[PDB]
């Protein structure tokens, strides 16, 4: 059980992911733009 | 409702008191929040025959809370009657508290321990290797070797 | 596989730490 | 009698259309669709078949006489689907038993079958893997069992059909939950089956076995997985635990899971509302009337949709309670006038400084106050009337006399007039002097500590609120 | 069975070794049985209604005693007792008026969230009936605002039990509430009317009011001071709570990350 | 979608403000004048 909820819980925190992504239009936009 | 009655003097309404506590704890989970020192009492008396009963409780009432760091407190100090009983889902809970503690100890222990050691409990190093027993004996060999490598 | 499966999203935790802090600067910098 | 005979014929086959092919292309696609989609604590196929749930809410409800979807329980419960090729000729059946329902008459075995309408998950050792698939084919048939609402020998087995569901359970806790999240879609349908288990357990006794059960359930998160069934627990825990009145409140008050984050805005807007209630029967107001507020505008979708109305409705009881009160029909419907007007009256009662009028009202209507449950009104609300009464009136007169408006506030007698001015006093109301040797009620006038003040502590609610709109507004805005 | 369990039931009892066999017997009934439901054999529970009449009557020898943390703990376990879980509740000697009991000490508390969470329980047998919970309830109206005397008519008449060891404590939440509500705008008052809402005609709590507090004992008069506030200084607790909040406001405004 | 969950069940405003004013006490307020006019 030990080795097992951890990555779930780890799996849990991807929501970063989600907001590099928002950060990576972002750049996108910034970068495209100059 | 049975909080007053764990001010009387003698044990044999305490037993009883914590007879009833394991009983409607599933009604009563967040009562003992208010309750804290009356556990407290219980178990830190030297005169208190069933003190470590009054751990087992608050582990599993401080467990409802979410206090793990109070729940490994008493993960140490409820005795042989917490380390009896591993045939639970309790149990990964005491590994999670424990074991975690145990490794970022053993992070700490992987700094200095020529000089200034941690004075370790038999419990706390104890279900390490017992409950490292399971997979002495349960044929399993690659969860031994991510312990033994977790344990540093 | 599991102290691999295990190990291996620390490399990937590091990571996201890694561009969560560097999109901040990039994104302060562009405007100058 | 031969016009019923052709009335016969056309009132199956569309439901065993469209009836059909919902859970058919929906189920599919949430059963196979949740290996992958790495958010899967509800595929998109499961909002649609929250959709559907939705739809036969309102379309069927028993399990469907007239040999309609009385075919589509032993259908869609034979299915062993052991592997994908093995599910061809299944494939095939799906069409092959219309055929049989076409040919012949179907076959409705109610209440005897339905025992050994279980088994068939058991079909030449069958599946346990696809328990969203095996767990949506145990809510789809046997809730709609207890949409029959029959509440006559099957209630047991209703039961039985959520043992298996707690069979489902079972397979839910044990069965290889390592990223799938076939557990959190069984949340969702743990929601659901768990609101219709719960209306079983209205029509029986208090659940306090299942109450335990339900305790287990709860915690039961947080730990293994964490995401929604929480948010649906907790609300299934306060249900009755408001509706029973001890301990439970001081454990809503500790605790430490008011925040499972997101809920749909169904879940998460009505449990501003319950938890509003609960602060709101402990006498505090202004923490509660917010979230009253809230939640009455939170999840106002529909035109008189009833506990939309038990919302509004409870709403304005606080601020009967607090002593500033709005024009409660600014939302009246004509679905409402009926359950609004007896309260109408009362708020009536309240907006004046009369107490012969508020007296009155609770002889009258306490009968309607037993079945709303809101007897702590009138224990207190005499307070906020004659509060109401004395700042009106004091604001009216300069300089009063105390034997004058205790007998125009029937009071009865002179002497208490000081006790009650004296508490408009203390309690803060009014700054009024008395020399109480002529029994005189003198009130002055100031402003400019209030403009030093008074506007600029609501100015800044007003742009705290408006900057979290901004605030709100650019981070919702930024996902493209 | 259950030997002498009324004993000293009808007459009294003055002192505290029977009361001492009276709880060293009720630790007899929680070796035998229970307080908890014991759901096979419901009937067996004959030593245990016949327990609650006996913490009844330890209740009334316990608000004879004074021991007021012991009244609250048979007060809890007979409140326990009329919330069983287990739906049966056969009728009881003091149930109307026990309720009425935690109800005066939880108001002589100013347990007041706990005097309205305490009311549910009992829908309509708190409202429609049972006057020694609506006339304690009936009295908190009255409590309500600010009257006085009338609460002490309602307390000059209660024909039921003693009640007496926690009305006084209502005398008392009164008696500092005239010395609470004293400072307002009574800018004189003759002495004598005074004496008649305090209590107490010529006593030497004239001195503990006129002494322990302000009021100046002068000719026939308690004498009002005066104290002001001016706003002086504040001015700058109003311009620095403003630099909070207008650093606030710049700071929500200011943000970019 | 939404359904709702179910085991429970300006020409119009400020005047009714002004009319919770006008409700209980005089409604059609114009023969209680000539009422009192020669009451005193």
């Amino acid at each position: 059980y030990l080795s097992k909820i951890e990555e779930l819980q780890l799996i849990v925190n991807d929501k970063s992911q989600n907001l590099r992504r928002l950060q990576a239009q972002r750049n996108e936009l910034n970068a495209k733009v100059r | 409702g049975i909080i007053s009655l764990l001010d009387e003097d003698e044990p044999q309404l305490k037993e009883f008191a914590l007879h009833k506590l394991n009983a409607v704890v599933n009604d009563f989970w967040a009562e003992i929040s208010e309750s804290v020192d009356k556990i407290e009492v219980l178990y830190e008396d030297e005169g208190f025959r069933s003190r470590q009963f009054a751990a087992l409780v608050a582990s599993k009432v401080f467990y409802h809370l979410g206090a793990f760091e109070e729940s490994l407190n008493y993960a140490l100090g409820a005795g042989d009657l917490f380390n009896v009983n591993d045939n639970s889902e309790y149990v990964e809970t005491i590994i999670a508290k424990c074991i975690d503690h145990y490794t970022k100890q053993c992070v700490e222990n992987a700094d200095l321990p020529e000089g200034e050691k941690k004075p370790i409990d038999q419990r706390l190093e104890g279900i390490v290797n017992k409950m490292f027993q399971r997979c002495l004996d349960d044929h399993k060999y690659k969860q031994a070797i991510g312990i033994a490598l977790e344990t540093r | 596989d599991l102290y691999s499966r295990y190990k291996k999203l620390q490399q990937e935790l590091e990571f996201l730490e890694v561009q969560e802090e560097y999109i901040k600067d990039e994104q302060k910098n562009l405007k100058k | 009698p031969p016009g019923g005979g052709e009335q016969e014929p056309p009132p199956p086959p569309a439901p065993q259309d469209v009836e059909m092919k919902e859970e058919a292309a929906t189920g599919g696609g949430s059963t196979g669709e949740a290996d992958g989609k790495t958010a899967a604590a509800a595929a998109e196929h499961s909002q649609r078949e929250l959709d559907t749930v939705t739809l036969e809410d309102i379309k069927e409800h028993v399990k469907q006489l007239e040999k309609a979807v009385s075919g589509k329980e032993p259908r869609f419960v034979l299915r062993a689907l052991r592997m994908l090729p093995s599910t061809s000729r299944r494939l095939n059946h799906y069409v092959l038993y219309k055929a049989v329902q076409g040919f012949f008459t179907s076959n409705n075995a109610t209440r005897d079958f339905l025992l050994p309408f279980l088994e068939e998950p058991m079909d030449t050792e069958a599946d346990l893997q696809f328990r969203p698939r095996t767990g949506k084919a145990a809510s789809t048939p046997l809730l709609p069992e207890v949409e029959a609402y029959l509440q006559l020998l099957v209630v047991i087995f209703m039961m039985n059909s959520k043992r298996y569901k707690e069979a489902q359970k079972i397979s839910d806790d044990l069965m290889q939950k390592i990223s799938t999240q076939n557990r959190r879609a069984l949340d969702l349908v743990a929601a659901k089956c768990y609101y219709y288990h719960a209306r079983v357990y209205e029509f029986l006794d208090k659940l306090d076995v299942v109450r335990s059960f339900l305790h287990a359930r709860l915690r039961t998160a947080t730990l293994r997985h964490d995401a929604d069934g929480q948010a649906t627990l907790l609300n299934l825990l306060l249900r009755n635990y408001l509706h029973y009145s001890l301990y439970d409140q001081a454990e809503k008050l500790v605790s430490k899971s008011v925040f499972p984050e997101q809920a749909n805005n169904n879940e998460w807007a009505r449990y501003l509302y319950y938890t509003g209630r609960i602060k709101a029967i402990q006498l505090e107001y202004s923490e509660a009337r917010r979230t009253m507020t809230n939640a009455l505008r939170k999840a106002p979708q529909h035109t008189a949709v009833g506990f939309k109305q038990t919302v509004h409705k409870l709403l304005i009881v606080v601020e009967l309670l607090l002593g500033e009160i709005p024009d409660r029909l600014q939302f009246r419907q004509p679905s409402l006038k009926r359950s609004l007007m007896p309260y109408f009256l009362l708020t009536q009662a309240v907006r004046t400084g009369n107490l012969a009028k508020f007296n009155q009202v609770l002889d009258q209507f306490g009968e309607k106050f037993q079945a709303d449950g809101t007897y702590t009104l009138i224990i207190r609300l005499r307070h906020n009337v004659i509060k109401t009464g004395v700042r009106m009136i004091s604001l009216s007169y300069s300089r009063i006399s105390l034997a004058d408006i205790a007998q125009k506030l029937q009071l009865d007698s002179p002497e208490d007039a000081e006790f009650i001015v004296a508490k408009a006093i203390r309690d803060g109301v009014i700054e009024a002097s008395i020399n109480h040797e002529k029994g005189y009620v003198q009130s002055k006038e100031m402003i400019d500590i209030y403009s030093t003040r008074e506007p600029q502590l609501a100015f800044h609610q007003r742009i705290s609120f408006c900057l979290d709109i901004h605030n709100m507004s650019v981070k919702a805005m930024r996902f493209p | 069975m259950y030997e002498q369990l009324k004993g000293e039931w009808n007459r009294k009892s003055p002192n505290l070794s029977k009361c001492g066999e009276e709880l060293g017997r009720l630790k007899l009934v929680l070796l035998e049985l229970n307080f908890l439901p014991t759901t096979g054999t419901k009937l067996t529970k004959q030593q245990l209604i016949l327990a609650r009449d006996i913490l009844e009557i330890g209740a009334q020898w316990s608000i004879l005693r004074k021991d007021i943390p012991s009244f609250e703990r048979y007060m809890a376990q007979l409140k326990c007792y009329y919330f069983d879980y287990k739906e049966q509740l056969p009728e009881s000697a003091y149930m109307h008026q026990l309720l009425g009991l935690n109800l005066l000490f939880l108001l002589s508390q100013n347990r007041v969230a706990e005097f309205h969470t305490e009311l549910e329980r009992l829908p309509a047998k708190d409202i429609q009936t049972n006057v020694y919970i609506k006339h304690p309830v009936s009295l908190e109206q009255y409590l309500m605002e600010g009257s006085y005397n009338k609460v002490f008519l309602a307390k000059g008449n209660i024909p039921a039990e003693s009640y007496t060891f926690f009305i006084d404590i209502l005398l008392d939440t009164i008696r500092d509430e005239i010395a609470g509500c004293i400072e307002k705008a009574y800018e004189k008052i003759l002495f004598t009317e005074a004496t008649r809402i305090l209590f107490f005609n010529t006593p030497k709590k004239m001195t503990d009011y006129a002494k322990k507090r302000g009021w100046v004992l002068g000719p026939n008069n308690y004498y009002s001071f005066a104290s002001q506030q001016q706003k002086p200084e504040d001015t700058t607790i109003p311009s620095t709570e403003l630099a909070k909040q207008v650093i606030e406001y710049a700071r929500q405004l200011e943000m970019i990350v | 979608m939404s359904e709702k969950k179910q085991p429970v069940d300006e020409d119009n405003w400020d005047d009714d403000n002004v009319e919770d004013d006008f409700s209980n006490q005089l409604r059609a307020e114009l023969e209680k004048h000539g009422y009192k006019m020669e009451t005193s």
